[PDB]
Parts: structure tokens; C-alpha cells; sequence
RNA sequence: GUGUAAGUGCACAAGGGAGCUUGACUGCGAGACGGACAUGUCGAGCAGGGACGAAAGUCGGGACUAGUGAUCCGGCACCUCU
RNA sequence: CUACAACUUGGUAUUGGUGCUCGAUACGGUUUGUGUAGGAUAGGUGGGAGACUGUGAAGCUCACACGCCAGUGUGGGUGGAGUCGUUGUUGAAAUACCACUCUGAUCGUAUUGGGCCUCUAACCUCGGACCGUAUAUCCGGUUCAGGGACAGUGCCUGGUGGGU
RNA sequence: CCGGUGCUGGAAGGUUAAGAGGACCCGUUAACUCCCUUUGGGGGUGAAGCGGAGAAUUUAAGCCCCAGUAAACGGCGGUGGUA
RNA sequence: ACAGGCGUAGUCGAUGGACAACGGGUUGAUAUUCCCGUACCCGUGUAUGUGCGUCCAUGAUGAAUCAGCGGUACUAACCAUCCAAAACCACCGUGACCGCACCUUUCGGGGUGUGGCGUUGGUGGGGCUGCAUGGGACCUUCGUUGGUAGUAGUCAAGCGAUGG
RNA sequence: UUUGAAGAAUGAGCCUGCGAGUCAGGGACAUGUCGCGAGGUUAACCCGGGUGGGGUAGCCGCAGCGAAAGCGAGUCUGAAUAGGGCGUAUCCACACAAGAGUGUGUGGUGUAGUGGUGUGUUCUGGACCCGAAGCGGAGUGAUCUACCCAUGGCCAGGGUGAAGCGCGGGUAAGACCGCGUGGAGGCCCGAACCCACUUAGGUUGAAGACUGAGGGGAUGAGCUGUGGGUAGGGGUGAAAGGCCAA
RNA sequence: GAGCCCGGUACGUGAAAACCCGACGUCUGUCUUGAUGGUGUUCCCGAGUAGCAGCGGGCCCGUGGAAUCUGCUGUGAAUCUG
RNA sequence: GUCAACCGAGCGUUGAUCCGAGGAUGUCCGAAUGGGGAAACCCGGCACGAGUGAUGUCGUGUCACCAGGCGCUGAAUAUAUAGGCGUCUGGGGGGAACGCGGGGAAGUGAAACAUCUCAGUACCCGUAGGAAGAGAAAACAAAAUGUGAUUCCGUGAGUAGUGGCGAGCGAAAGCGGAGGAUGGCUAAACCGUAUGCAUGUGAUACCGGGUAGGGGUUGUGUGUGCGGGGUUGUGGGACCUAUCUU
């Protein structure tokens, strides 16, 4: 299974790197944990590599940043750019928790992960302001204010 | 069989040998196995009956394709 | 006595002995026997190329009859067949 | 007699990581070429007129060892300019520098493999707890705990086989 | 009574499938060197490649082999002479 | 392989469990079934009245605190223990090692007891730094009570499980 | 049907009716007949109210020998015209050679097959007709009988008198002994009931496995009822190769 | 035993409604913003597939020298000098 | 109506009886479908309506199962899912043969028999249709300058061949014919797109050059769904780039 390295591993090498390596390896441990990538175009290769890698360096947290973000989860409210019908008050679509934490990056800087988001709690499609809560720690969750562009 | 998924590799039906014959059937089964996968996109752990063969698919092809493909025979996973 | 059972024959020797020696060949074969059929038996004579012999002539295994097994399927050498 | 079920053996896909040990393959410096003339195991071989030394050498005792035990090269260290140039003998010349590199024994580097001690992430759990579930010794899902690349299944293969 | 057959155990050996290997050869031919009448036909070497049947070697169980086992199937003899 | 095989919820299934009637008379034929008489078990209406509690509120409970007495006890840090960081003195068969007289083929190699730094090495006790332990408290504080706050709320006609 | 049957070898009660070499197919071979004649004939199909017209793809003949290349009234083998094999419709007339059996070269006479149909035999199909035991596939069946499950009921009557318990003797205490109670038992005699040992009868039966007189068990490994389950190479079997709808 | 009795035939007639054929006009799209040819090189031409090996089926073909077509496993390629 | 008469009572020129097409009603069982069930017989729910002094009763409807679409929720548990609730459309079974895909015997013949044959027949399964399936060359052929989707019929052929070279099986090419549609639609390179998982030159790039505001038609990636372009064999096509430019 050619493909290529994220993060660094015994007897392999280290992050970035292009590996030949034994099939169910690379098939049970390294790519179902987003580790590795499979080695099957130049640049798209390239690309996916260079955003996981700076994707999971970025990701990381501990327990007092949990403790820290239970205090910076009150931010400024967060808007969410949206393409819908106005007509009747309903929405075409529902919107990703990319751009939720898109919106995140681009205004109160913590780009957190779509995975915890309790956007059921959200409960998009009705048009007006949903709120949110976020599993930052065990127990301790901060709530967010937010606001939707009116369309 | 539980009958295979992805593909629809089904059994076979052969029949005699040497040392004389003797007209003889003994299906040629296919190898499915019970292996598990992943789902990102919906958040889910799927067991399917996949041939190694189909895991050769899979591993350079994605997974998503195969479920599309899969709901295409609207097969009932 | 005849290599080996028995018979028919062998002294005119097919018995015994000595010298050369490979016909213990190739290509054929008139006419005949015996014959359910397939098998089986002899066969003069012609040709090349030889043995022996001075020559005539004899030699296509053994004095004769037994000593072995069809067809199919494969194997080895050679062919100016495909 | 021939064959089949069932059982069983091994190879292979599922099916992987590190460690050790035992093989041969190739990139690599290496041990090592007893024909008399005679320092004489004369590495055969193509340029070939100095020979590497001094970015520290003879003869050397000793760390070493083979051994065709006459002999062989190797290193702590003195030594501080020593054997040597066709040394001359020859099919053949140094064993001077440089080198395509073979009959060799050793050993680094990619490997190709196996066996053994293990980790877990595939896999298995008629082990537990919770949920669907109000009822469910079913089934499924999450999780804990455990086993574990073994087992199970598929395909090829050998064997026993009046059980049929 | 453990020889015969069977069951259990243990491999120092011998035979031992599949699979991994792929030496050596045989087909084909890019390219040459002679033969000949001439309007190139017939001979030899014949690179790599593609193919053919392929050995050497490494191969487990089993079988042969070594002991045990009969309230396991099973088996238990004769001649002669002397008071 | 398909046909189909099992099977949980559940649903059917008495040969059993629970559940309210006995005697006499009658026709040409039925009879605990109709008739005569006396009884019983479900439900259902109308009305009668004895006690009824919701509204009134009649009695009877708790929340839980600001907090006071003494005490788990991040704990600032205290009462007793050893071992070994660097380690202190005394001594003992010392890898190379500096080295009394001699065995020893007549000698380049095979050594010994005392002798000296080193102390790859060995035993003993004492100023000893790191150590955690049980005991008593201080912060947090958890145990015992005065106001309170059985005040606003709360239980009290009934039927009451498809649950125990 | 038998060497041989009037045959005491088989078959037939009698009558009447029914009941066994057939059909397909350009099939094969042989032979009659008809058309054509070195030629013969079409198939599918198209057109046709009909049995008729067309349709040249095909087949059979017209030259064979040889494994084959290949050659050709010759060819194959073989070194060979040197013999032979096969073939050259057959006869006829003249020659030359031998009478080892006749051959060889000329000349003329000139070759007859094919398509319909009929008959006989024949090939493939059930192939003159009737007749098995038994093989396979898919299903029906445990209301009889074999066994098991769930739930109820039945076993008159009379005897024997285990364990235990009590009293008494005995004991140092026991063990032990006697009297009583208790009333167990794959216990006993005997009806119902379940079986079926002997024997007689029946034996074109009253009966497609019974009756009469006797007999065994008869509180138990019981008999039976109602409902249910196991199904064919399979079940079930206190096991006989027994039972699974006479 | 019927051409001339009857029923009916040859022949011609007949459908308010429903059904089927086409026929139309609706309705629906659809090309119209276009084409013929030129010219030198990169890119694409249907992937777990075709191919090869191991067991097998069926093809005139019974594993045979045995193609083509294929079923299960295992391995597993290129895009037109393919 | 009739076997099938008898009796009684009636209707009909105002067009009966009779025939044809469409409708209505259509008890109960049956795929059977509210639940249940020994088939045609037992019990119910819900909305409405009729009815009693109230209950009982009665009538009209509707309530199964799965597959899919849509809608609400998202249990363990965080994302979120399986699942649960409502609604909408389908399927469910029967059939005489005919078809396609799959499974799949045996008696028979071989004078035995296993390979073979009987036969890939009978039978079984899953699905259809009025017909089915196959079908446009990754084909045949032989140097002929050929053919040109497929299928079904005639012949080739009982041949070449295959085969315990035994019984027996057995083509195809080619040729003549029926019918003709020598038929059409897509994916990919390439663009324009909505997007969706990612990131940030955070800029000299997103476009027709150029005169240029921005400061990103997201800057660059990558699959997804839509729309263009493209459908070939003597190769074609998309980029490119001239020419006439209905």
C-alpha cells in the first residue's frame, strides 16, 4: 500500500514521508485513524497530505485547554454565510459544521473540531438563531451566541 | 450463502476429477469473510460480507463508492 | 546318436569332425495347401549386394512339427509425407 | 475395485509490528593463487620507471591466530628512513602504484525466508454492563474485560475412511 | 503371551503431495559467414524477449521404525525314552 | 446457492385452573333449557336517604440556610524509622600495573608469600541528603444545634396498575 | 412346447363383443414398374380457394491409384520396364510371344445412371402384444402399532407384618432379647382391567387371526384416556431383522 | 332421397355505446450561435478487469499438443510503435 | 331456464320473453390482508350515523406485512445513527402450453460394468412476455481486391472428426432463402456549474489580449451531482491554429 505518512511511526520514518509498506497495515492501523493517505495522484496526493498534517497538528487539546476553552467558548457571535429561500422562512439547505467552525477561524480564532458539535441541538432548517453547546470536556461544556444572515 | 454484496460473486458448480472419473459436484464457494469498516461521513461502524477480493476494491476505490453502488442493487444492508 | 516330449525320417546320412565365415540379408513373388472368419504353411523364379567353392551350385536360420498373445493406446531411430 | 461424506495435515487470501536466532542471494573492503632457477605459496593478469612512508614505516618482544604446523598476515608500543627495480633465473614478475576482478573463508548493506518471546488494530468471545425494550437466556449496537495474527471460513493439496 | 491387527505415546532416521524455486536445454529470430545457378534459395553460429515441458534444493501429516496396552480384536503345541 | 431451517416478542392451543340453580310437573315427540316455586352472579339506569371531601381550610410533617461548639484534613509545616548521593576510618586473594629469592630444555614463553599508588573488586559503624509512614490541629471543613424557613409547598373522598 | 404327449405335462366353464409386425424418414440394401436418359432431381421458400407453376443452394453419376504430397488410363511400392496390387463395362476381329496355366499392342461395338412408387429385410424411436422383482425424483402418511412429552382418571376384597416409636428384661452404659404400635413391599391368593401358556373347535369361518373351559400379572419398570411430536436409507426399537394405516 | 316447404346459403346490408388500427390538428420537444475542410505536437478511448497459474463446466474435442467461450480462489497491465 | 311434468297466479303492441356493450349491487372463505381460526366461522378497535329511559344492539367505512420516497425525533452517546411515529405509491397470489438463467437423477444401451450413454431429458427453483432470449462485430475468411447485426428454416453432413477409437455422439465455415433498422444512446480526456471533505501566496492571480476599480468570478487542491463537447477503425476525439465563414 503505497501511501503517504502523516505523523511519525517506528522503523518507517516520520511525518510527510512515502512509504511502500505491508497492505493490512496500512488497511487496519495507519488509514482508518486519518494517519496516512494513499499515493494515487502527484498534487492531490500533495494537498491532502499538507492539510491533514497541518489539520493534525492543529486539532490537539488537553484537559486545561478544555478548562481554557470553557471560558473562550463565549465568543463574539459567530455569523454563518447561508443560500436559501426567503420566500416562506425555510432553508434550502443545512449547513456543515465546517462552516460553523470556518466562521470560527475567520472571526474568534479556535478552529475546533465538526465531530463534538451538538448542531442537533442547532436543529437548522428553521430560519431565525440557533444556539449551540460543544462536548469540551468530560463535564464541563460552554455555550456559544450566534446569529444567522438573513436571506 | 448470506449471498455476497459488492460484487455478486456467487457460488459454482463443478463436477468430476482424475484418476477415473466419477461425475461429482462440490460447489466452488467465493470467500466472503465478516470484516468491518468505517462510515466518516455519517458516523457509523459497518459489518458487511465482502470477498477479499471486494476488500481489494474497497482499499483502492473508497467506501462511500462501494455503499452507492450497493444502494444502486438496493441491497439490504 | 540325433540340443529339449513323441512320432515320421536319417547309414545315399539330417550322426561325428575340421577350414572359411554371417543369407540368423534387402525388394518381391507365379501357383498351391489348409480353409466359417482372422490367423497359419511351404513356395520355384527375378534384381541389387555378398559368403563358400576350382566350378556346377547351395545359403531369405536351426532334420520337421511346439517354444508364445490379435486390436486399441503410447514409446525409440530414419524419411524429399502434411 | 473405484469414489464421497465426515475428520485431519500443510500452502495461500483474511492477516499485521517490533526483538532474537538460523539460511543462501546481491553493493561492499576482505582471507587467499606451495612448478624447479631460489629471499622463494612466483595472485595469475592490462598501463608499467620508483615505493607506499611521514593526515607518523624497518628488525621487533608480545594481544592474536591459522596450520599445506618449513610458514602465513595482523595490532598497544619502541623504531624515525627498511626492505627493494625486470630483484636473476622466466610459458609468467613482483608480493612496486593502478586495476577489469575469478577457484576462496570471513565479515557491513537492500533483501529473501523460517522458527521462537511478545504488543494490538484486523478477527473471536454461549464473558459482563447499558440501550432498541414495557415485556425479550433471541438479535443488533456502544463499552469494559479477555484471547489473538492462532483459531474460524474460501480455494489447491496428501492421508485414514464399509460411515455411505 | 505385545509377535499379527488395532488404540495411545515419541520422532533419531528412510520414502514422502501441493506450494516457493527455475539450473540446463528445446522452439522462434535481430545480426553474420561459406554453397551456388543467378532474377537470392539453402546451411551454421544464432543477443535480449515471448513460450514449452523443468531439474537441483527446501518441504508437514502419514507409512516403515522404537517402547506400552489384552475386564482391547485375539492365541495357548508335538515326537521319543526311562520305575 | 434459491426452495427453505430454527427461533425471541407475541399469539393459539384442555385432556387441567377460576366462574352464578335445585326440586316437581307438561306433549305424540324437548327439557337443570318452557311452566310452577324458591335462589344466586354480572352490569345498568331513576329516585330515597346515612355518612364525603375537594372549594373554607381542620390537623401533621420536611426543604434549608447566615451560621456558632469540635475536626476528613491541597495543607505552611511538626512527634519516630531505616537504607545509599558525594560519602567518613580500619583493614583484605588485586585487569594492565611498579616488581624481594628461587623452581624452571642451558635461555625469547608456565609462577609464587610478604612489598606500593589504583582501590574492574570485599566487611564493619557514624555527622549524613531523598524517602513515606502512624498521631493533633490550621485553609478548604465535615460531624453536633438557637433563630428559623412543618412560612410560601406538602399527606389525608376515591377508583388505584398492562407494574411489585 | 417337446427327441417323443390320447396323454395322469401347461392353458381353456359356455356364448357374444374387444385384443398383437404398425407409422414416420428425399434414411440403407435388394428387386418389380413408370418418366427422363449422359444425364437425372430439387430442398427451404414464393406465388397458388385445391392437388399447379417457379426456385440451382445441394446430392448422385460421368477416372482412378496412393497413407500423403502428388500423378493421371495409368498409378503405389522399389534402386528397377521386375514382378505384383488396384483400376482401365464387356465382348468382338487381326497380329506377335509363349503353351508356367495366356499375355501384350492395334482396330472397331461402344458403356447407364437417376427420380417417383409398390414389396421384403433393416437403422433410430415404446417398434408384433401382455407380464416382473426392483432403480430414481417430488410429495402423503404415527387416528393402527414402536417410543417420548403435557394433563387427568382406574386398580373389589382378604393375608403377611419391614424401618421407626414405646414399655419391659439386659447393660456400668451398650450391643442384645420379649411384648406392643406402626402397616413398607418392582410382597402373596383373587375380580375388574392388560395379556395370550396349553388344549379342543373354527379353518369356501360368527371372525382377513375368534370363541369355550383353564392360565400369567393384578401398588407398579403399571394399564388406559384426551391433546401432541419423531418419517423413508430415514424413524423407533427392555433388539425378534420387529413395528411405521389388514 | 326436397334447388322451387322451412331454416339459411351466393350477394348486399347494419352500430347509439364501448374497444383496436391509423389519420390528424393539440401537446411535447429538438436543431437552430453554423459548417465544411486544414496543420505540428501533449491528453482520452469503459480496471480489480483482460492476461498468467490451480481445480471445473461446455464447445465435434472424455486432459490431450488443445486455441476461442467461460465459473471460484490467488496474483495482477498498459491507451494507438496500445 | 332446464332434467320436468302438474298446479296456481300473472305479464305483454305503451313493444314483453330473447341478444349484445357498459354500469350498479356484489353475504362468507380464499394471496386474504384488523386479531384469531379445524377454509367458508368466532371475537373486536376507531370516526360518523340510526336506535334504548342508560347499557346491550345495528349500519357505513377503515386498521396486516414488507420495499422505496417524503415528513417529526436521534436511545446507549458526543457527531449522529439503527429504531420509533405519520403520510404517498408499489409488490404479495392463480394460470394450459410456449421462453431465458440456475440446479439436475435413474431405470435403460454398452448382451456384465464404473468412464461414457440414456439426458443436461424428467423434475425442482427464480423470474417474464405476448412472444421471449441473442443482437450491432475486440466476428468470419484467405491473400479472392471478399463478406458485412442477430435469429429461425434447407444443405454442407451423418461427412472432417471425437470416443474404454467400444456402444455411440457429432459440428462449423460456406451456399440458397424468409425479414430488413448496413439501428440508436452513453462514460473519459476538455469546459461551465452547484457543490462537499481540506487548507489559506492569505496574492500577481481568478479572464480574450489591452486601457483597469477592486482584492479574490476563493487562491490553489479533490471526488461528488447537473449541463455542454464527444461516439469511431482507412483510427477517432478533446486540447491547438488558419480558411470560407448559408
Amino acid at each position: 500500500m503505497k501511501l503517504i505518512l502523516t505523523a511519525e511511526v517506528e522503523h518507517l520514518g516520520a511525518a510527510g514521508d512515502t512509504v511502500e509498506v505491508k497492505d493490512g497495515y496500512g488497511r487496519n492501523y495507519l488509514l482508518p485513524r486519518g494517519l496516512a493517505i494513499v499515493a494515487s495522484r502527484g498534487a492531490e496526493r500533495q494537498a491532502e497530505e499538507i492539510r491533514r498534517a497541518r489539520e493534525s497538528k492543529v486539532i490537539r487539546d488537553i484537559e486545561h485547554a478544555n478548562e481554557l476553552k470553557t471560558a473562550l467558548e463565549g465568543l463574539g457571535d459567530v455569523t454563518l454565510s447561508v443560500n436559501a429561500a426567503g420566500d416562506t422562512g425555510k432553508l434550502f439547505g443545512s449547513v456543515t459544521a465546517a462552516d460553523v467552525v470556518n466562521a470560527i477561524k475567520k472571526a474568534g480564532g479556535p478552529n475546533l473540531d465538526k465531530r463534538t458539535v451538538q448542531l442537533a441541538k442547532a436543529h437548522i432548517k428553521s430560519v431565525g438563531t440557533h444556539p449551540v453547546t460543544v462536548k469540551l470536556h468530560t463535564g464541563v461544556e460552554a455555550k456559544v451566541s450566534l446569529n444567522v444572515v438573513a436571506q | 450463502s448470506a449471498h455476497c454484496q459488492v460484487t455478486g460473486r456467487g457460488p459454482g458448480f463443478g463436477n468430476s476429477v482424475s484418476h477415473s472419473h466419477r461425475r461429482t459436484p462440490r460447489r466452488w464457494d467465493p470467500n466472503i469473510q465478516n470484516k468491518t469498516y468505517y462510515l466518516p461521513s455519517e458516523g457509523r461502524r459497518i459489518r458487511l460480507r465482502v470477498s477479499a477480493k471486494g476488500i481489494k476494491v474497497i482499499d483502492r476505490d473508497g467506501i462511500e463508492a462501494v455503499v452507492a453502488r450497493m444502494r444502486a442493487r438496493g441491497e439490504k444492508y
